[PDB]
């Protein structure tokens, strides 16, 4: 019976297919004539943060929008006072192969992961001095990419098992686990109201998880390579993902396509970050190109470039208060700019 | 014959100063390697900032109405920038020699520290060569003999063996045969050579030679000559690092 | 003296 | 054997596939009015006096 | 002007100095990378030294080797190989008994990232590879072979085989034999010619 | 737990010399910068000297300057203080503290139990209006300090600490910098002011809040605690 439930599966895919186009009637593009343009922006670097060795992999910013954290191959994962270019902590890891970084939301709490496929979680309020690791959480059989707070209690990660799990702090243990993608995971982004969040695959396709439920709801599929970052509209209906195939793709949840594209003809090297603004305006971007790109994300046309890293962009991230946004690369260098 | 040497500074001071100010600059942001370089791109600097000095006195059909005072302490001055930059050469070539022979010792005790303290060395070492021009000039021997010996014999012969030994040593590996090493060793050294010899030799000869009134009115006229080349020889000092090394050019185009 | 540098 | 995994995938895109879709240009008006609506209150596009700015 | 921010300054000077510290006495050591096929005795080889990436740490001649074997876990080689640059060398381990691992050894040879990293190639069970020749040619595996069945040729042909997987002149690969415990010295000698054109390179000599 | 406990005091004749050592064990003794507190007999809490982490900078009081010596041993975690010159008015309780700096720190929030010293026979003023009030359980009372210069800094955070000495034991932190609840203090603290004029507002008062209140200004050394205001029940 496998054939017949092949043909049920062509056919429902080829369903949902006209049913996509069906729901087209005008393209974002031509909407948005009316705007307009931005206009060419102009960002200095107001402040550089020294104290790294080896290439720096991500980054996350506090919810005061002043304390930042560092993760690097280096072994130290270092949290920055963003408007003194201080140090508050210096924690030193057990593997130095480190592939992400997160900041709770209350600001208690840290968490790192990489290729030891464990992620880690510090108290940084401990009332014995020093930050101490308060968790282990160990259920995947690959190296974890992505970490995201949801409360104090639940910690949401993206594996290379090709599977998403969230994760009960309290006892460690998998809660939920989330199953679908055939290819590895290094894309996470909760939504605002933290009860939903996407995750972007290597199979060129990004999916719509539910955390309530347990089960995906959405698949969107317009890329050509693997997924390298994705990030989530302020609005929550709208989230852009970022291609190895050197393009930045804005896809809306509600209309379930594709709403617009970010390609430069001259533009070859693949996206390694993507975020926007409080607005929504504009599209940061990292790039391999050692650069990044500042795309309007109603005209799909470029506003500006914030180069002045010798090195590929590994991170970026802009501030809750949407005041500053921060670019690490792979020469240990923090940039700060406003 | 004094036109060719006007001409000599000239160059030297415009090929020189924004090269040396440059190197400097790039350089500031030390990478003990770049320690060395940085010692020696200010050695220049120092030395070739009192050009115009010694090119105004020989329009002046070599006369120094500048100041009473002010006559021991630039000829000072660029002494000591000379014999520091000569000391400094001579300590890089050694430093390669000890990271090529020792690639284990000259790692797990390789530091900042141990650089500076070089150069400190090297700097005190040609005040103490520089001390007879303070303690034994006025306004208007030995001392000959030991900085020709000290500052030009010596420096050479540890150029000449440290370089030796490192090709030696290099070029029998295939995994590090390279051609560049051996054209910079011997620019360098021939160079040196090349236009340090007639300063030394000239130096020497104005100061044993017994009559104060003899016939050797043509040194005293190739003097200024011979201080000209190694002025050429300090300037282009700062080429081959700014030439060999392509992070120079990348750290320059950033910056 | 000598009349120059030296 | 190996029809349960199949099995399930088309049970999830039959479930996936019976969402309700709304217009593109609604999309993009909604896109359009949150954006301008929230553009005075984003300090990236409009830039912040140096007096008000933390990063001074 | 500051009140109080002048022990925060002092904590972040104290940080900072930590931080150089232990990163001056940690740039000492040098980092090896392992691969090879499934079972191709590279855990035979660590232990001859004496769950994603396990660390291996030993000294030799006052120099401390770090071994990252890698092939404990199963994913996408290109999603993590450039988190492994920079290291100094890859010991690559060949078993003498099973053209996956020459494909393996083509496309890792080739990355954009190891296009100077030197490779240690190390052929294994020696003993047991000439039991078999003698037992049986290679014709099988190399339908192309040609010459005798004696052993000197099939492990030249072998060694010829895998070392011409490279397109890169500034790029050297080592070859051994294994299976009296001295291809630590092997290692040491790989290492110090790799330490030698790194210093002649960096002092902008080379 | 924490453990902060000094010991050293007794009886000296006029003019001598002592030590006085505290010992800590629970916590990173290393990275916490530590003060020393005197109060005498009668009156308010008063500041001794301080150490810095790794012993960097060393304050010392007005009145204390070439008088003692405070040392740290991080190989053995104890505070040294040379007791040296002992006058009339020396004699005093000491008290040893924590006072970890960082951004989002709150410092001075652990207190040594205390050791008793008893011998024979510019700056800012911080002051109290009120000494003593009654309070009766459940009613709402607020004390009020007030500075002589502008404790509001440039930077934006004003340093104004409250302290609660509860009757026979050692103070314990509940407000600093105005305006953040200390770890572990109840939510019916609270602390309000603007520039010099200060309060701090207590609602549905309990019988383990009667004690006495100091209001100390850390924006410059030497640090001047209050005089103290005392409640009592009924």
């Amino acid at each position: 019976e496998l054939d017949q439930l092949r043909q049920e599966a062509e056919q429902l895919k080829n369903q949902i297919r006209d049913a996509r186009k069906a729901c087209a009637d005008a393209t974002l593009s031509q909407i948005t004539n009316n705007i307009d343009p931005v206009g060419r922006i102009q960002m200095r670097t107001r402040r550089t943060l020294r104290g790294h060795l080896a290439k720096i992999y991500a980054m996350h910013w506090g919810t005061d929008s002043r304390l930042l954290v560092s993760a690097s191959q280096d072994g130290k994962l270092i949290i920055w006072d963003s408007y003194t270019t201080n140090k508050v902590h210096a924690i030193p890891l057990r593997s130095s192969w480190v592939m992400t970084c997160a900041y709770a939301p209350s600001g208690n709490y840290v968490a790192c992961g990489g290729l030891d496929n464990i992620c880690s979680i510090y108290n940084l309020k401990t009332r014995e001095g020093n930050v101490r690791v308060s968790r282990e959480l160990a259920g995947h059989t690959g190296y974890l990419s992505c970490c995201r707070f949801l409360d104090d209690n639940q910690i949401v990660t993206s594996s290379g098992d090709t599977t998403c799990a969230l994760w009960d702090i309290e006892t460690g243990q998998q809660t939920t686990t989330f199953t679908g993608h055939t290819g590895d995971v290094m894309s996470l982004s909760l939504a605002p109201d933290t009860r939903l969040f996407v995750s972007g695959a290597c199979d060129a396709s990004a999916k719509l998880w539910d955390v309530r439920e347990g089960m995906c709801r959405q698949t969107f599929t317009g890329h050509e390579s693997d997924i390298n970052a994705i990030c989530f509209f302020p609005n929550g209906n709208a989230f852009a993902t970022g291609s190895d195939d050197a393009t930045c793709r804005l896809f809306d949840l509600r209309a379930d396509q594709e709403l617009m594209t970010y390609s430069h003809d001259n533009i070859i090297c693949g996206i390694t970050s993507v975020s926007f603004s409080k607005s929504g305006r504009l599209l940061l971007a990292g790039y391999d190109d050692f650069n990044c790109n500042v795309w309007d994300a109603l005209k799909a046309d470029r506003a500006g470039v914030l180069a002045g890293h010798d090195n590929r962009v590994s991170c970026l991230g802009v501030t809750d208060d949407g005041m500053a946004v921060a670019t690490g690369s792979w020469d240990s260098f923090l940039k700060i700019w406003n | 014959g004094d036109v060719a040497a006007l001409i000599i500074y000239s160059v030297v001071f415009l090929v020189g100063v924004p090269g040396n100010a440059l190197v400097v600059w790039v350089t500031a942001f030390e990478a003990v390697n770049a320690i060395w370089f940085l010692n020696l791109a200010v050695a220049d600097l120092l030395s070739c900032l009192a050009l115009p000095v010694l090119f105004t006195t020989v329009l002046n059909h070599n006369y120094w109405y500048f100041d009473a005072t002010a006559c021991i302490v630039l000829p000072s001055l660029i002494l000591l920038n000379m014999y520091a930059s000569i000391l400094l050469l001579a300590t890089i070539s050694a430093d390669r020699f000890l990271l090529v022979f020792k690639p284990i010792w000259c790692q797990k005790v390789r530091g900042t520290g141990l650089a500076w303290m070089a150069c400190g060395v090297a700097w005190v070492l040609a005040l103490l060569l520089t001390i007879p021009s303070f303690v034994y000039r006025e306004a208007y021997k030995a001392v000959a003999i030991l900085r020709l010996m000290v500052g030009f014999v010596l420096p050479l012969l540890t150029l000449n063996i440290c370089y030796t030994f490192l090709l030696l040593r290099t070029w029998s590996r295939k995994a590090t045969r390279s051609t560049k090493t051996l054209k910079v060793v011997m620019a360098v050294v021939i160079c040196f050579f090349i236009f340090w010899l007639p300063y030394q030799v000239t130096g020497v000869m104005i100061a044993w030679l017994p009559p104060s009134s003899p016939t050797l009115k043509r040194v005293e006229k190739l003097n200024s000559l011979c201080v000209s080349l190694a002025y050429i020889n300090c300037c282009v000092n700062p080429i081959i690092y700014v030439m060999a090394g392509q992070g120079f050019h990348g750290r320059l185009l950033r910056s | 003296f000598k009349p120059x540098a030296x | 054997a190996s029809i349960a995994q199949a099995r399930k995938l088309v049970e999830q895109l039959k479930m996936e596939a019976n969402i309700d879709r709304i217009k593109v240009s609604k999309a993009a008006a909604d896109l359009m009015a949150y954006c301008e609506a929230h553009a005075k209150e984003d300090p990236l596009l409009t830039p912040v006096p140096a007096s008000e700015n933390p990063f001074r | 002007l500051s009140a109080e921010e002048r022990a925060a300054l002092e904590r972040s000077k104290a940080i900072e100095k930590n931080l150089k510290e232990d990163g001056i006495s940690a740039a000492k050591d040098v980092k090896l990378l392992l691969l090879g096929a499934d079972n191709s005795g590279k855990s035979t080889i660590v232990k001859q030294m004496k769950t994603g990436i396990v660390e291996t740490h030993f000294t030799f001649k006052n120099l401390h080797f770090r071994l990252f074997d890698v092939g404990g876990q199963r994913s996408e080689r290109k999603k993590w190989i450039h988190c492994f640059e920079d290291v100094t060398a890859i010991i690559f381990c060949v078993d003498l008994s099973d053209h996956e691992s020459l494909m393996l050894f083509d496309s890792i040879c080739n990355n954009k990232f190891f296009i100077d990293t030197s490779i240690i190639l190390f052929l294994n069970k020696k003993d047991l590879f000439g039991e078999k020749i003698k037992k049986s040619p290679l014709t099988i595996c190399f339908p192309e072979y040609t010459g005798p069945n004696t052993y000197e040729d099939a492990a030249a042909y072998i060694q010829a085989q895998f070392e011409s997987k490279n397109r890169s002149p500034n790029k050297e690969i080592y070859c051994h034999m294994t299976c009296d415990t001295n291809n630590a010295q092997v290692i040491f000698d790989a290492v110090t010619d790799i330490i030698i054109a790194n210093n002649l390179r960096g002092c902008g000599l080379y | 737990d924490v453990q902060l406990v000094e010991s050293g005091g007794g009886l000296v004749q006029p003019g001598g010399s002592r030590k006085l050592s505290c010992s800590a064990s629970g916590f990173a003794f290393s990275s916490f910068g530590m003060h020393w507190v005197r109060q005498a007999p009668e009156k308010g809490l008063e500041w001794v000297a301080y150490i810095s982490s790794g012993s960097g900078t060393i304050y010392y009081a007005d009145t204390v300057k070439g008088r003692f010596t405070i040392s740290r041993d991080d190989p053995k975690n104890t505070l040294f203080l040379q007791m040296t010159s002992l006058r009339s008015e020396d004699t005093a309780m000491y008290y040893c503290v924590r006072s970890i700096y960082y951004y989002g720190s709150s410092p001075f929030d652990f207190w040594g139990q205390g050791t008793t010293l008893t011998v024979s026979s510019s700056d800012i003023v911080m002051t109290q209006a009120t000494s003593s009030v009654p309070v009766t359980p459940g009613e709402s009372v607020s004390i009020s300090c007030r500075s002589s210069k502008s404790l509001l800094h440039s930077n934006g955070n004003t340093y104004l600490y409250w302290f609660l000495q509860r009757p026979g034991q050692s103070p314990q932190l509940l407000i600093y910098r105005m305006s953040n609840l200390a770890s572990g203090v109840p939510d019916r603290f609270s602390g309000s002011g603007s520039g010099t004029a200060f309060t701090l507002t207590i609602s549905r008062l309990e019988a383990e809040d009667v004690g006495v209140y100091y209001c100390m200004q850390h924006l410059e050394y030497p640090l001047t605690f209050g005089a103290g205001t005392k409640l009592e029940l009924k």
